[PDB]
């Protein structure tokens, strides 16, 4: 599953 | 809401206290009684509630997968029923956020800042949605979504300039949307490739901070390109 | 308990999936369901019960750290209600646990396997509250862990080998209570070293798989003993 | 904040 915008 | 008695400031500390406690369910509870206050968010309040959600959905959605594939793998009823429970658990909290979004932050949201990062938000409540959802029910969950991104990215290509990171953030999820629920994979890469270059080709006028922030995004967006081809 | 409906088995193999999906709070309630069944708990089972609330105290005492530490580097009333509020939930689960413990849980554990594991968990719970706890009320609670610890080390003394994981855990824990909690830190080392030393004299009894657990307990009371002296 | 017995 590919990597959406991380939530830092 | 609980949070109707408590101050819309005192909410807002609260959330913030919360996230540093990494009491992530909490600071959604907290975000959701100031957005209940009824007035805009600013911008770190955007991102309070933004953090909060995307932390408790993630948590949902990861165990939702670990149980999903549980299921696979043994092709007893207790994984099927707990598998339903945490996605009933996970549709709640997107259909939470929507109605967060769509009462009334979307339409009070003037500016193009506020309004493409929460249509950018709706897009990708839909696209949790989609990723538990079975057969026609899903056609339509889809449609929302990509309505949602749509519609953001029409108004970040006339409103923002190209290194702007919420349309930055955008282009990344909507090309997610596009490789991971779509099944159009080549949308999903042009997209990508596309967004990358004209912020390169922007770059030069950004600030060193601001440029820090752009050229973060624009790795994720290499990194998935790599990935994807 | 909603987990009255709920079968013993499906119950347990719900608390399995969740360990695995690393939802603790759910955990945890399928654990205590199962307790409350009324049947005594296998080794397995108590080890499923420790994990769970372990897991959702932990989580509990790292936010309450973090905002006590915030509450003091601040000698608004936000961080003082919320630091509360934590600290309330946590003392709600601590009383839950301990709650199980003494319904029925102890007083029908009849081999030392059983009964020191569960009158350690006491000792670890009321441990817990000790920590929030502030002034007379907190001597009784710190009394009350002493106490359990210490009728578990006497069963643990008569009826377990030295290298007994559960011996080790327990004899590290009280160690802990009371370097943090009592302010006896030479009773803290004692029982660390003598511990240590009397493991070690017997690891040549155990098969390779005892041995790494045993050597694995050990080496946590060495790193103590290390920051100790 | 001394290390007491890890949850695995
Ligand atoms: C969807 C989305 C895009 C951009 C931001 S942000 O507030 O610009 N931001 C700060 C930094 O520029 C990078 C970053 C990475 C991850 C999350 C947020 C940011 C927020 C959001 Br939501
Ligand atoms: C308090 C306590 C002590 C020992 C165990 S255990 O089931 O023996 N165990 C397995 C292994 O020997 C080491 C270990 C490390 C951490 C947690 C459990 C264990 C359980 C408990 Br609770």
């Amino acid at each position: 599953r590919t990597p959406s915008l991380p939530t830092p | 809401g609980a949070m109707g008695s408590m101050e819309r400031a005192s909410l807002i500390q609260k959330a913030k206290l919360a996230e540093q406690a990494e009491r992530y369910e909490d600071m959604a509870a907290f975000m959701k009684g100031a957005v209940e206050k009824g007035e805009e968010l600013s911008c770190e309040e955007r991102n309070l509630l933004s953090v909060a959600y995307k932390n408790v959905v993630g948590g949902q959605r990861a165990a939702w997968r670990v149980l999903s594939s549980i299921e696979q793998k043994s092709n007893g009823p207790e994984v099927r029923e707990y598998r339903e429970k945490v996605e009933t658990e996970l549709q709640g909290v997107c259909d939470t956020v929507l109605g967060l979004l769509d009462s009334h932050l979307i339409k009070e949201a003037g500016d193009a800042e506020s309004r493409v990062f929460y249509l950018k938000m709706k897009g990708d409540y839909y696209r949790y949605l989609a990723e538990v959802a079975t057969g026609d029910d899903k056609k339509r969950i889809i449609d929302s979504a990509r309505s949602a991104y749509q519609e953001a990215m029409d108004i970040s290509k006339k409103e923002m300039p190209p290194t702007n990171p919420i349309r930055l953030g955008l282009a990344l999820n909507f090309s997610v949307f596009h490789y991971e629920i779509a099944n159009s994979p080549e949308e999903a890469i042009s997209l990508a490739k596309t967004t990358f270059d004209e912020a390169m080709a922007d770059l030069h006028t950004l600030s060193e901070d601001s440029y820090k922030d752009s050229t973060l995004i624009m790795q994720l967006l290499r990194d998935n390109l790599t990935l994807w081809t």
